[PDB]
């Protein structure tokens, strides 16, 4: 197989035709917000394939250092081409013109006009990331972390706007304790935040930014990212000030600070790590949050119609010619004719025609006036038994005496003189 | 044309590996009572031959995958967006040129309708 | 309407007993049927031949293709810019292949028929892709000599 030519080729070309995609994807203008939400999730898988045909085709360069000594030769060449032109010199008697060599690709990377949606894509829906009340990537649900958070606390004095807006806070006193409760449903309410960023927009690298976010963790948030003018540097996880920069270095490789504490750097690391990135996706996502604390305002403020309304978004002849007496024919769909003159044509007719097709039988002046099925297929059988038994059959018919005694059995038919004489 | 379509890329993977313009694997084979009907260019499947051989060449290149790896297109979507949304406005740039273009025509067309065709004059 | 050859191209001298003597070589013709006008009362130059194989009318039309009877073009077949008189022995791709050599074309064109034989009307309407083809073939082809038929090309709508 040459998969340094043939298949590093091909590779090529479906990443050229995945960069067509997406820059028709990109070019084309955009109507609604759903829809650009899937043909941006439509791009992301495409990407996504992209990069892993550009993984799979990275790879398979081992044997290429090996056989490019071989390939660039020129004393080799029309020997083993003529040996491969004779391996694909087989029967041609297969006359099928296959012109999806390059077709194939380019409409598995297309969308219809019914649905806006590409053949690997045809199975994605945004009913299944989003729900109905974030308005895919418009607004944020917060009932449910409300629900929880009146829960926990325990207590019926808190309603959406103030869990709004102590959600707010960023860098502020936080309305409970750092070593209580709060902490499981904050890490819940970070990796729902996580997953709201990361699906409000699809098309960005989700992986360097969370190694970013890890980096500004790591290097940053743990070496005193809030100075001040106890005051001067303040630790996340042991809650307690410092008196200078080496007293904090000092403390830092500290017994209790490390392990011997509830909310030391080893047990406390990862609440820290989801409050940190529950702080970049509020910073990140502000106007989100803040479109979703209108939106609830503006629910709140409304009544109850208009909630909903933002819820649910020569009569002589008639008797002389036969006029006025019906006839019906089962064999045309109890289809009921009128007046003799026209019934007795219908026989002749496409229609009739037509119905005794179904059942088989050909159409003759023998079947007229015949309106029932099971009369029909009766006298079918009574003609075809009377017509093949008044034909000359020699097959039946016959009387030869074969040559096996040549004076004795004629008895045989026209079968067994073959079988007899072959 | 499953056959056809193998031989122009079997004849395409050969010509690709020479060292001269002339002096090729296929070349050598006309004289061997080999029968290639798509080597001369009066064919249509001659322009086609043309396109395997120069994507057969540009698999060749060392930023192709024999002695270098892609970082950019394989490990960086900002980048592939940002080459997506440039032949989107090279396309976008075309069809400005083609509709220019048009109307340039059509300008001459209403210019060669309207001008006078009996003032004759034989120097 | 497989069996059957529809015949275009057929002048005063040809007749309805005549077709059938004439394609009798080709293949056993069991009927001739020719649809007279209802202003002139005559042939209207296409007609219809009903054979008894689908063999014989494939001989048929690859015989009598394109041949001169009567001093007519008569073509057996399978039953903005306006050319007029055309011959009903070329077809879509001839006719693009040879409207390619004043100018290009910007789709497949389009000939059109009668609506009781469906071979071909007379007229047929194909688009260029600038005025400059068109002009050329208003020039160029609207009186050129084709095949035994002296067609006439005119433009569909223009503008004062
Ligand atoms: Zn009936």
């Amino acid at each position: 197989m040459e998969t340094i030519l043939e298949q590093q080729r091909r590779y090529h070309e479906e990443k050229e035709r995945l960069m067509d995609v997406m820059a028709k994807e990109m070019l084309t203008k955009k109507s609604t917000l759903r829809d650009q939400i899937n043909s941006d999730h439509r791009t992301r898988a495409m990407q996504d394939r992209y990069m892993e045909v550009s993984g799979n085709l990275r790879d398979l360069y081992d044997d290429k250092d090996g056989l490019r000594k071989e390939e660039l030769n020129a004393i080799s060449g029309p020997n083993e081409f003529a040996e491969f032109y004779n391996r694909l010199k087989q029967i041609k008697e297969f006359h099928r013109k296959h012109p999806n060599e390059i077709c194939v690709p380019m409409s598995v990377e297309f969308e219809e006009l019914l649905k806006a949606r590409e053949n690997p894509s045809e199975e994605a829906q945004n009913l299944v990331e989003f729900t109905d009340e974030e308005g895919y990537g418009r607004y944020l649900d917060l009932h449910d972390c409300y629900l929880k958070y009146i829960n926990l606390k325990a207590s019926e004095k808190l309603d959406y706007i103030t869990y709004l807006s102590i959600f707010d806070q960023l860098f502020d006193i936080p309305k409970e304790r750092k070593n209580a409760e709060y902490k499981r449903y904050l890490e819940m309410l970070l990796e729902y935040l996580q997953d709201y960023t990361d699906r409000v927009k699809p098309l960005q690298d989700q992986n360097e930014l969370f190694g970013k976010i890890q980096a500004e963790f790591e290097k940053k948030w743990e070496n005193g990212t809030f100075p001040g003018w106890e005051e001067r540097a303040q630790r996340l996880f042991s809650t307690k000030g410092k008196s200078l920069e080496s007293l904090d270095t000092s403390l830092f490789a500290k017994n209790p600070k490390s392990k011997g504490t509830k909310r030391d750097t080893e047990r406390n690391k990862d609440i820290a790590f989801l409050e940190a990135q529950i702080y970049e996706y509020v910073e990140i996502l502000g106007e989100q949050r803040h479109l979703t604390h209108e939106n609830v305002q503006r629910k709140q403020a409304r009544t109850g119609e208009e909630r909903e309304e933002e819820e649910e978004e020569p009569y002589w002849l008639y008797k002389l010619h036969g006029l006025n007496i019906n006839y019906n024919c089962e064999i045309c769909g109890n289809y009921t004719y009128r007046g003799p003159k026209a019934f007795q044509r219908h026989f002749a007719e496409w229609r009739h025609a037509h119905g005794m097709r179904c059942l088989g039988i050909p159409n003759t002046a023998h079947f007229a006036n015949v309106t029932q099925i099971e009369d029909a297929v009766s006298l079918w059988a009574k003609l075809k038994l009377q017509k093949a038994s008044e034909r000359w059959q020699p097959d039946t018919e016959e009387e030869y005496e074969d040559s096996s005694g040549n004076v004795v059995n004629k008895k045989t038919y026209e079968d067994l003189k073959r079988q007899g004489l072959l | 044309s499953a056959f056809d379509l193998d031989v122009v890329k079997l004849t395409a993977q050969f010509v690709a590996r020479n060292g001269r313009q002339f002096l090729t694997q296929l070349m050598q084979k006309e004289q061997r009572n080999y029968q290639f009907d798509f080597l001369r260019p009066q064919h249509s499947l001659f322009n086609y031959f043309t396109k395997l051989v120069e994507q057969y060449t540009k698999i060749l290149i060392p930023p192709k995958g024999l002695f270098s790896k892609l970082k950019k297109e394989a490990e960086n979507p900002r980048e592939v967006l940002d080459q997506v949304c440039y032949r989107v406005e090279w396309a976008k740039f075309q069809e400005r040129e083609r509709k220019k273009e048009e109307e340039e025509k059509e300008k001459e067309r209403v210019a060669y309708a309207q001008i006078d065709w009996h003032d004759f004059v034989v120097v | 309407q497989d069996a059957t050859v529809y015949v275009g191209g057929l002048d005063e001298k040809v007749s309805e007993p005549l077709l059938w003597e004439l394609f009798l070589q080709a293949g056993p013709v069991v009927n001739t049927h020719m649809p007279k006008d209802r202003v002139t009362g005559q042939h209207q130059g296409y007609g219809f031949v009903e054979f008894l194989s689908e063999e014989d009318a494939d001989y048929a039309i690859k015989i009598m293709n394109m041949i001169k009877l009567y001093g007519k073009p008569i073509r057996v077949n399978k039953a903005n810019i306006f050319i007029g008189n055309l011959d009903p022995e070329i077809d879509e791709k001839l006719l693009y292949d040879t409207f390619s050599a004043f100018g290009v074309i910007l789709q497949t064109p389009k000939i059109m028929r009668d609506p009781d034989t469906g071979n071909s009307k007379g007229y047929a309407f194909i688009n260029f892709a600038s005025f400059d083809a068109s002009d050329a073939a208003i020039e160029a082809m609207n009186g050129q000599y084709l095949c035994n038929r002296p067609i006439t090309v005119s433009y569909a709508f223009k503008k004062d």
